[PDB]
């Protein structure tokens, strides 16, 4: 009986990690591409 | 007749001539430049029309202590290197001047460099089954006759190693003539090369061609044109099998690169140049062995920081057959050879030309192999007490299968006192059986690493 | 000396039938080169895209204007362009020789014969651009194109004219599935009317030559170089050439389409095409955008991939169907070109690579892969014996995620697993090994009702083929009853069940047990 408590709130703790780690990918993904995009433009302008 | 210089920037310079005597693309030129110490011969190859008669070309030699005004004569006719059978057991550079001996080779026939692709209707595929005396190769990823082979992997995985164990292995039992070509390495290794080789007799029957890195970029994207000459006029005309091999590819298409940006073209995605896969495709179409000559490449490809997603490397994947590559975990482990069997590649392993044994067998480690990886991240975190009897027992048999591959070879004994040993095929094949069929599991740990052959399995199991 | 006679006959009447005219036209001059295009100025009305032509033999076309400067691409040889050459306005717009006598042979995009077997003759001439079919020429789609894959036509139906899209990542067997379906027509070739029979076509892009060469040997041996014919354009090709080829190969397929004969487009890769096509705009001097691409690249592909498309009966009642291969990188579905592809067709078939690593041959997702046809592209009687195995399997593989450390279940959830497991191992299969339908039916029938539950899951497949050999050995009947109409027959059922049991009572593999 004191088993079983400790699993559930271990999933239910993993849970959150996944969401916080999703939301730090799409915010790197973002910045990244938005930096590419940037670069490329001011260096093609500069010509 | 003869033009002059109106503007000098970087490598890049353009000149200027009158009318009715503009050369056309891909023509040398020569220029002077006097000083009290630095005095030279300038030479410069055609790159593009300007109009207006101006042309625009890069130059093959440094272009400190020149001065505007100074005339550029025009020889009418394309680069050159002399070839024949004399060339054999020297050193050259890119320009065709023999290094060992400054007026050597001076007489012979001389050839252009730019050449063209032979034609599609005189294509056949090559399939045969060529064996080594090392293990991961001849299990997973087979060598063909005649065909591509190349590596893979980041900086500092090994594959010069590699590649110079491979080299001494083939060539004291081969027939042909070898030519060796170095696009981008430390003069410290070409020196130990050419030191090693003439501590054989195999040195008389190879010729040997490289540039540096602190040459100027033109030189650079011109090594591998003149290797690729020399050994087409052996192929052609002797008829007889010839061997090539190439240190780096990716040096020359960064020499592009950094050209194409003085140049004026716009630039590209992670700041590449454009048209780099064509001028690829170009080059890579040379190496081919049509129906009565055969030749065999072997290449060694960089990447930057171990990115599979860089374009350059994608790109010249699709013109390989069979391939092998590196990873830094591995290394990292311990293994020497450093060889990821999950995602090496063959073209010739299929039961329809090989034995079902083999399939069989490559089938069942592969398939172990992946699933200790599927299990990784659950025996570090929970550990191995919380698995089942199957995943223990496929867990062990995955740590005695990833220690059993490894294996010394002679190129070691400089770092390690180790000495070589050399394995057939076939009592590779009966001791994977075996290892996979489960009776070796009462072995310790250290029993599995750095095992040569059986044999040598069974005195360090005595050993212990 | 006849092929002498011959031969100086043919020469004799052409050399005393040559005559020329004079007439008038505009020439220009180029100004400069180098890269690949060229500059030319002096032509006072040509037509956008308009095939130029050069002193030295070698051809162009026009995609920029200007007040003053008209701008080129060299689709031949380079390097014999210099300064001070003088062009000449021909012709229009550029077109492709299309015929009948194009089947069994390679050809350059442009319509020349890079093979060994001479010249070959013409029909009629097609301009590349013309009007898609318009909304009111259109049926529904309604037909069972088999492909040869079992996984393919149980989960997702192929009909005529519909696109179907398949992305795959580095080294997963796209090429093997598309020869497959490819050389599987051969029978139906073989019945004399042309309502069973279709002209299929092939289009490399950026492959090297061996590769072409192992593929035209492959379906030689396979028998189905009859009926097929081959564009390639190699690496060594120019810019252009890798550009331009898909359109004449859509051309090319659509005369036959436009006459009343199905055909099949495949195009082998599409991401070397927009590579091309951003090498051009960059090199002309066009504004970039996102990931260094123009603006109308996704135009490009709408006016490529929307020619196929069902017609009516008024106009023939023809047909197209194509299937375009997309690589992606890295499983990564987010980027630019694989988005838009995905959004202008439907259908999709993920082929993954974890699942070719151990396992299962043909590798195809299930979870994910999706058919917007359907049901209405399928055969009566196997769609019958389908009996919506997707949601067993899915809730199969749910179950054995759970039950892996599980040994304490319920009864009817550990039969739910192995029914689920007994299916995952039947449904593999070997290369090079098309089935046609009626023992694709057989062997479906065989595992939905639970007659193999009690063989062991480690020995199945091969029982399996022992059944069907022994079933084609001696029994016709069934077959030819499936044939005829299309429907299984409660009595072709219980004849079937007597043969599985009569069949399964004498088979071992290891220590078996024939059970009721
Ligand atoms: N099989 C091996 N036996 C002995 N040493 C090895 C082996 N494989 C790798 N090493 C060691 O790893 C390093 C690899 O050296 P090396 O410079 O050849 O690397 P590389 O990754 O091939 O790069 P590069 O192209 O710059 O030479 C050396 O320190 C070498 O001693
Ligand atoms: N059903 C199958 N059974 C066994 N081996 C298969 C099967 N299908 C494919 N293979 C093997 O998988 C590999 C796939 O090669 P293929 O020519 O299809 O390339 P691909 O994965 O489509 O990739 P690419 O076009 O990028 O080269 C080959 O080695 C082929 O023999
Ligand atoms: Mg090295
Ligand atoms: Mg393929």
């Amino acid at each position: 009986a004191s088993r079983r408590r400790a699993m559930k709130s271990a999933t239910d703790n993993a849970d959150d990690l996944i969401k916080a780690l999703t939301l730090a990918a799409n915010r790197e993904r973002q910045a990244q591409i938005t930096q590419e995009i940037s670069e490329i433009v001011g260096g093609a302008n500069a010509l | 007749t003869a033009g002059r210089v109106v503007r000098i920037t970087g490598p890049v310079v353009d000149v200027e001539f009158p009318r009715g005597s503009v050369p056309e693309l891909f023509n040398a030129l020569h220029a002077e430049i006097t000083f009290g110490a630095l005095a030279k011969t300038l030479t410069l190859e055609v790159a593009q029309h300007l109009g207006d008669s101006l042309v625009r070309c890069i130059s093959m030699q440094p272009t400190d202590g020149l001065v505007r005004g100074v005339e550029v004569t025009d020889t009418g006719a394309s680069i050159s290197v002399p070839v024949g059978d004399g060339v054999k057991g020297h050193v050259f550079n890119a320009l065709g001047d023999c290094l060992d001996d400054p007026g050597y080779g001076k007489d012979f026939e001389h050839w252009s460099i730019h050449r063209k692709p032979p034609a599609f209707s005189d294509l056949e595929p090559r399939t045969e089954m060529l064996e080594t005396g090392l293990k991961v190769v001849d299990l997973l990823t087979p060598y063909v006759r005649g065909g591509k082979i190349a590596l893979f992997g980041g900086a500092g995985v090994g594959k010069t190693v590699l590649i110079q164990e491979m080299i001494n292995r083939i060539a004291r039992n081969f027939g042909g003539t070898s030519v060796f070509a170095g696009v981008g390495e430390r003069t410290r290794e070409g020196n130990d090369l050419w030191v090693e080789l003439a501590d054989a007799n195999v040195l008389k029957d190879t010729a040997l061609v490289f540039g540096q890195m602190d040459e100027p970029p033109g030189t650079r994207m011109r090594v591998a044109l003149s290797a690729l000459t020399m050994a087409e006029f052996f192929r052609d005309e002797q008829g007889q099998d010839v061997l090539l091999f190439i240190d780096n590819i990716f040096r020359f298409t960064q020499a592009g690169s950094e050209v194409s940006t003085l140049l004026g073209r716009m630039p590209s995605a992670v700041g590449y140049q454009p048209t780099l896969a064509d001028e690829m495709g170009e080059l890579q179409e040379r190496i081919t062995s049509t129906r009565g000559r055969s030749i065999t490449s072997m290449q060694a490809v960089y990447v930057p920081a171990d990115d599979y997603t860089d374009p350059a490397p994608a790109t010249t994947f699709a013109h390989l057959d069979a391939t092998t590559e590196l990873s830094r975990a591995v290394f990292s482990k311990g293994i020497f050879p450093a060889v990821d069997p999950l995602a090496s590649s063959s073209t010739i392993l299929d039961p329809a030309i090989v034995g079902d044994e083999h399939y069989r067998v490559a089938q069942e480690v592969i398939r172990i192999l992946q699933r200790y990886k599927d299990l990784q991240d659950i025996i570090a975190i929970l550990g191995i007490d919380e698995l089942s009897e199957e995943d223990k027992q496929l867990v062990n048999r995955a740590r005695r299968i990833e220690r059993f591959l490894s294996q010394n070879m002679m190129a070691a004994e400089q770092f390690t006192g180790q000495p070589g040993s050399t394995v057939p095929l076939k009592e590779t094949i009966e001791a994977f059986d075996k290892l996979t069929k489960g009776e070796f599991d009462h072995l310790p740990e250290q029993a599995f690493f750095l095992i040569g052959g059986l044999d040598d399995l069974a005195k360090k199991a005595e050993s212990l | 000396t006849i092929s002498a006679a011959d031969i100086e006959g043919a020469i004799e009447d052409y050399v005393s039938s040559f005559s020329a005219d004079t007439e008038r036209e505009e020439i220009g001059t180029v100004i400069d080169a180098g890269d690949g295009i060229a500059h030319v100025e002096g032509l006072p009305s040509v037509m956008t895209q308009e095939l130029l032509e050069f002193p030295g033999g070698v051809l162009g076309v026009a995609l920029n204007l200007d007040e003053h400067s008209v701008g080129a691409v060299i689709l031949g040889e380079f390097e014999k362009i210099e300064e001070g050459q003088q062009v000449k306005r021909t012709g229009e717009v550029l077109s492709v020789p299309v015929g009948d006598a194009f089947l069994g042979r390679v050809v350059n995009p442009l319509g020349q014969p890079i093979d060994g077997q001479g010249d070959i003759a013409a029909e009629t001439r097609r301009a590349l651009e013309l009007q898609a079919p318009s909304v009111v020429q259109r049926q529904s789609v309604s037909e069972p194109l088999q492909t040869g894959i079992k996984a393919i036509d149980a989960m997702t139906p192929i009909g005529r004219g519909q696109r179907q899209l398949i992305i795959g990542d580095r080294k997963t067997g796209k090429t093997a599935v598309c020869v497959d379906t490819i050389l599987n027509q051969r029978e139906a070739w073989l019945t004399g009317d042309p309502k069973q029979q279709v002209r299929c076509v092939y289009v490399a892009i950026g492959q090297k030559g061996t590769t072409i060469a192992s593929v035209k040997r492959a379906l030689e041996e396979g028998g189905a170089m009859e009926y097929t014919t081959i564009v390639a354009a190699p690496a060594s090709d120019a810019a252009g050439f890798k550009w331009l080829a898909p359109y004449t190969g859509s051309a090319i397929g659509q005369h036959w389409m436009y006459n009343g004969k199905h055909v099949l487009i495949v195009f082998d890769d599409l991401s070397k095409q927009a590579d091309a096509y951003r090498a051009i705009s960059l090199l002309l001097r066009r504004p970039p955008g996102r990931e260094a691409f123009p603006g109308d690249v996704f135009y490009l592909h709408s006016r490529l991939l929307e020619r196929c498309a069902k017609l009516s009966d008024e106009l023939g009642g023809g047909s197209m169907t194509g299937l375009p291969i997309i690589e992606t990188k890295a499983n990564d579905i987010s980027a630019f070109i694989p988005t838009n592809v995905i959004s202008i067709t439907d259908g999709q078939c993920f082929l993954e690579s974890d699942l070719f690593n151990q396992g299962v041959r043909p590798a195809i997702n299930v979870g994910v892969s999706v058919s917007r046809v359907g049901g209405a592209a399928q055969i009566k009687a196997m769609k019958e014996v389908a009996g919506s195995l997707r949601l067993d399997l899915s809730q199969y593989r749910e179950l054995e995620a759970f039950a892996a450390f599980a040994s304490d279940l319920d009864a009817a959830s550990k039969a739910q697993l192995d029914r689920g497991a007994r299916l995952v191992e039947l449904l593999k299969q070997p290369q090079y090994s098309p089935l046609a339908v009626e023992e694709q039916v057989v062997a479906i029938f065989l595992g939905t009702q639970g007659h193999l539950d009690s063989v062991p899951v480690e020995d199945v497949q091969r029982f399996e083929s022992e059944l069907l050999e022994h079933v084609k050995a001696s029994h016709s009947d069934i077959f030819d009853g499936i044939r005829e109409t299309k429907k299984l027959s409660e009595e072709a059922e219980e004849k079937l069940v007597s043969v599985i049991n009569e069949f399964k009572k004498g088979f071992q593999a290891s220590d078996g047990s024939s059970v009721v």
